[PDB]
RNA sequence: AAAUCCAGGUACGGGUGAAGACACCCGUUAGGCGCAACGGGACGGAAAGACCCCGUGAAGCUUUACUGUAGCUUAAUAUUG
RNA sequence: UUGUGGUAGACGAGCGUUGUAUUGGAGUUGAAGUCAAAGCGUGAGCAUUGGUGGAUCCAAUACAAGUGAGAAUGCCGGCAUGAGUAACGCUUGGGAGUGAGAAUCUCCCAAACCGAUUGACUAAGGUUUCCUGGACCAGGGUCGUCCUUCCAGGGUUAGUCUGGACCUAAGCUGAGGCUGAAAAGCGUAGGCGAUGGACAACAGGUUAAUAUUCCUGUACUUACAGUUAGACUGAUGGAGUG
RNA sequence: GGGUAGGUGGUAAGAACCUCAGAUCCGGAGAUUUCCGAAUGGAGCAAUCCGGUAGUUGGAAACAGCUAUCAUUAAUUGAUGAAUAAAUAGUCAAUUAAAGCAAUACGUGGUGAAGUGAAACAUCUCAGUAGCCACAGGAAAAGAAAACGAAUGUGAUUCCGUGUGUAGUGGCGAGCGAAAGCGGAACAGGCCAAACUUAUCAUUAGAUAGGGGUUGUAGGGCUUGCAAUGUGGACUUGAAAACGAUAGAAGAAGCUGUUGGAAAGCAGCGCGCAAAAGGGUGAUAGCCCCGUAUUUGAAAUUGUUUUCAUACCUAGCGAGAUCCCUGAGUAGCUCGGAAAACGUUAUUUUGAGUGAAUCUGCCCAGACCAUUGGGUAAGCCUAAAUACUAAUUAGUGACCGAUAGCGAAACAGUACCGUGAGGGAAAGGUGAAAAGAACCCAGAGAUGGGAGUGAAAUAGAUUCUGAAACCAUAUGCCUACAACG
C-alpha cells in the first residue's frame, strides 16, 4: 500500500512551513509528490493569450494555486486519539476482512 | 570437378621444389579415367574414376 | 575575404661578421601619422629542390644478369587389347 | 684546508599533480575553482587578505601512476594581422501607393537587350521548388515591407496520353546439364529486357493552382450476356503479310 | 497470479474520458501479427506488378468480394512411360527434411600470401598468420596403444607447471624448438566385420532379417560340464519429493534550540540495530521517506538433483578338440611432396606405379640385421576437466568524467562527403520549487530599463563556475629633432 493517500489529513514536518494541517488533493507516485490544499500557494504571473473560445476572455491575474510537495516532508496526522500527535505507520492484516490497514505505532489507532 | 565419383578422393596440393629449393604451389589430379560399371545388367552409366578404384573394381568382380 | 606573420618603436655610407646586415663598430641624415602611385630590398610569398649527390630506398622497363615458372615440345609409365 | 664555467654524458638530493591506506582537522558564520595585491623561500614552489563562487577540502607518514609542455610545416577550439583592404560574378528613368523605415516591394508610363531566342511544348533529371495568406531568426555577396527562404492551408482526376495487363533486339537470368580445390564459370528449354513493332478522341470552355484526364458537344475500341438473321467451325501447328 | 487508488507513453499544459463489479502497473501463458526480405505462384528496378487451381457468396455472364493452396533440391513410396520387346532414362503425384541469419567471440577442414627480419637476398623467417570458402556445436576437436620407452617401469584423450630455452634442428646464419619423466585438474570405457548357426529370396546369394563376438599375461567360434540370477550404465517412460528461476509481503529506532531562504550541519538530551549498503528529501540524516539485514510467499511456465517402479544393455571359473575366424588394392616398396622441434628421416600422411603374410602370424624399440622385450594397423561411438561472451540478474573498480570514456551521455553510424564500396563529426549542467518576469516606459517589434517572484536576477531561458589570447572605456605618468631584440 502506499503511506500517503487522496483525501487523509497531512502536515508539514519540515521547511518554512511547519505544522501545515492539510488535505492531499491528488498524489504522483512518479515523481513522489502530493499536493495539500492551502500549502505552498506560488502566484504565476498570468499573461494574457486569445487563441480560442475560452481563450478569448481567460481572465487570470493572481490566481494563487497549489505547488506539488515532496512525499517525505508529509506525515500522517493522527484524530481518534484526545491528544494528537505525528507518527509512523504500520501495515498490519486484521482476519476480520483479510484487508491491509495502516496502523499507528506511537498508539494503536487505525489509519 | 576434377575428383572421383565412387569415392570423394581429390587433388593433392603442394610444393614444387626444385634446385636452390625455390618454393613454388602445385597440385596433384588423381587419374581420372571413363570406365562403365554394370549395375543388375542395367544402367551401364559411364561414369569418371580414378585408376586405384578401377583395379578395386576390377577384383571385386566389376562390384560397387 | 586571402595567402603571410618569433616580439618590433623597422634610415643611409664605409667596414665587420656563417664569407652580400633595418638591428653589430665608426660616421651621416631624419618632426608625429596618413593617402595615391612604381616595384629596388626585406637572400619577398606560394611548393620539407623536380637538377646533383647520399640511402646496402621504391616503382616501371630491358637483356646471352641470377634463380624459378605459365605455355610449347620429347620420352617412360597407367588407362591399354 | 682545498674547492664551486660547462654541452654529450655519469652520480646524488628534492619539488609538484591525481588517487588509495592509516591517523587528525576545516567548511552555507562559506570548500574547491577564479581574479588582484606593494609577501616567503637556493630552485622547482609555498602562503596571507579581499572580490567572485556555491560544496567539498586540508596536514603528516607510506604506496600506485595515463605525473610535469614552448617548439614536432604537431591535433582541436577560439581570436588577432593583412583590413574595413581586394571583391560584390553582362540591364535604366520617373509618377502613384503600402509601410515605422523604399534606388531594391506593388501598379502605371516609358527605356534598353533577346527574338533559330532570355520566346512556347515536352523527354531525362530535380522531388513540392507549384497556388494563396502571413513573417522578415537565419540564407539572398548591399537593402528589403520582398523572395525559388520559413510558417499555415491547399494543389496532380484517363477504356483512347506516357508505360504495364501484348511482342521481341543487343544483353541478362537460367531447372536439368557441362566444367572447376571451395566460392563459383559456361550454358539448353523457359523468363526478363525499348532506345523499336501492334493498339480506340477530337474541338471548345472552366479554377489562384489540373486538364486529349474535369464540363459541353460529337465519336470510336475491346470484352460478356440475352436476342434476330445468315453461315460448318476451323489452332498451341504450316504459309503469306508484318 | 501479484498489487493497489490512481490512469489515458516523452518533449505536455489544457480538452474529453476511464477507474473500488478492483483500473493503470509487474510476472507467467496465449490471441492478432500488413508488405519486402532464405522469399519459395511468375516477374522485378525491395517494400511493387501480373496470376493459376479448388471452394463459397452476389451477377444474366464477363467479373467482383471472402478463404486455402501453388518454388527448387534430396530421400522414400506409388502411377505412367522413349529410342527398342522387356527394362531403364524421363514424366507426374503424395509424405518427410534442407535452405537463411548472427555472437566485430571460441572449433574443425580446404586454400593460402605479402610488408618485415636475416642490417642486401634467393634457402629460411614472417606463417600455416591475414584473407577467401565449407560445416557446425553449445562447446568443438582428440581419444582407449599394431603406444611410450629402457625399466623387477607407466597403462585412453584433454588442459596447467616443470623438465629448458635442454636433446636437437638451422645459407649451423637470422632463428626454431620438442618427445620422455615428475607434480596437478578430471577420469569411463563401450560397440560392429569375420568365423558358427536360423529363416527367406527362379536360393546360381556372393543378398535381407535374427542368435553368437569384440581380443594381447592372445581372444572368439566347435564339443562337454559346474556356478549364476545378481551389479552396474554414457540408458525409456511414468509417479513422488527437495533445491531454485521468472511478480511480490512484512521489515526497528528523535525531539528541542542556534546560524541560515531552507538543517539533515552545530550543540543538548535520548533511542534502535541479524538493518551503519545505497538513493531522495530546500546543505553534510543510523532513527523524514524508499529501501537494506532477517523471516517469508507461486495460480502458470521452466531448470537441477534425489527416491521408487519400469523398459534396453550389462556376468565367473574349468575340460577336450589341434580344427576354423580375427578388418587387402591394406601394410610394405619405388618416384615427387608434406606432418612432426627437424630444412624430409627411423615414425605419420599421399598424387602416380607395384604389391604381401595369416598366432611358429604381423608391427614397433631413429638407417639395417640377429637376440630380447612391447603392442595387436588396415571398423565405429565416447561425458569430465579445456576455449569464448553478443545477451539476462546481482555486484566491483588506488578505471574515464564531455579534447577523457565505445566513433556515438543529445534522436550517432545521425548530419555530411562519395556513383559505389567506403569515410565520418560536433554538441551535457537555470533555480529547492517556473514561482520562466503580470504590469509601466521607449521602440514597429524583437529587446532594453523599472516593477514582481526568488536567499541570490551580475542565477532570466545567451541560463553551474568563467582563464588567457582578443576588442573597447577611464584615474595617474610619459611621448611630435627622433636611429629603437
Ligand atoms: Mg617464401
Ligand atoms: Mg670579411
Ligand atoms: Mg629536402
Ligand atoms: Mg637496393
Ligand atoms: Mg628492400
Ligand atoms: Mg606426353
Ligand atoms: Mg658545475
Ligand atoms: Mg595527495
Ligand atoms: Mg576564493
Ligand atoms: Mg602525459
Ligand atoms: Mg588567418
Ligand atoms: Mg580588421
Ligand atoms: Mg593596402
Ligand atoms: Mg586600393
Ligand atoms: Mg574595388
Ligand atoms: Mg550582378
Ligand atoms: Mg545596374
Ligand atoms: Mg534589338
Ligand atoms: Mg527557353
Ligand atoms: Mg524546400
Ligand atoms: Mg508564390
Ligand atoms: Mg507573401
Ligand atoms: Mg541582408
Ligand atoms: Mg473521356
Ligand atoms: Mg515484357
Ligand atoms: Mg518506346
Ligand atoms: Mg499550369
Ligand atoms: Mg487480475
Ligand atoms: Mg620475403
Ligand atoms: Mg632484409
Ligand atoms: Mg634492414
Ligand atoms: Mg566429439
Ligand atoms: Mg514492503
Ligand atoms: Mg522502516
Ligand atoms: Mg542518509
Ligand atoms: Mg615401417
Ligand atoms: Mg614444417
Ligand atoms: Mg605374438
Ligand atoms: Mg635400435
Ligand atoms: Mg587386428
Ligand atoms: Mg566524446
Ligand atoms: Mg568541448
Ligand atoms: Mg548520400
Ligand atoms: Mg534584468
Ligand atoms: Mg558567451
Ligand atoms: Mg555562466
Ligand atoms: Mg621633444
Ligand atoms: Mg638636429
Ligand atoms: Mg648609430
Ligand atoms: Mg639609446
Amino acid at each position: 500500500m502506499q503511506r500517503i493517500k487522496k483525501g487523509d489529513k497531512v502536515v508539514v514536518i519540515t521547511g518554512k512551513n511547519k505544522g501545515g494541517s492539510g488535505i492531499v488533493l491528488k498524489i504522483m507516485p512518479a515523481r513522489q509528490q502530493a499536493i495539500v490544499e492551502g500549502l505552498n500557494k506560488v502566484t504565476r504571473h498570468k499573461k494574457k493569450d486569445q487563441t480560442t473560445k475560452r481563450a478569448a476572455k481567460q481572465s487570470t491575474g493572481k490566481v494563487q494555486q497549489e505547488a506539488p510537495i515532496f512525499l517525505s516532508k508529509l506525515a500522517l496526522f493522527d484524530q481518534k486519539a484526545k491528544q494528537q500527535t505525528i507518527g509512523k505507520i504500520k501495515y498490519v492484516m486484521d482476519p476480520k476482512t483479510n484487508k491491509k490497514t495502516r496502523v499507528f505505532k506511537k498508539s494503536n489507532n487505525t489509519l | 570437378a576434377k575428383k572421383d565419383q565412387l569415392t570423394l578422393r581429390g587433388p593433392l596440393y603442394g610444393n614444387n621444389r626444385s634446385h636452390s629449393k625455390t618454393i613454388t604451389r602445385r597440385k596433384w589430379n588423381v587419374n581420372l579415367q571413363p570406365c562403365k560399371v554394370k549395375t543388375a545388367d542395367g544402367k551401364t552409366t559411364r561414369i569418371l574414376v580414378s585408376t586405384r578404384t578401377l583395379r578395386t573394381l576390377k577384383k571385386h568382380n566389376r562390384l560397387s
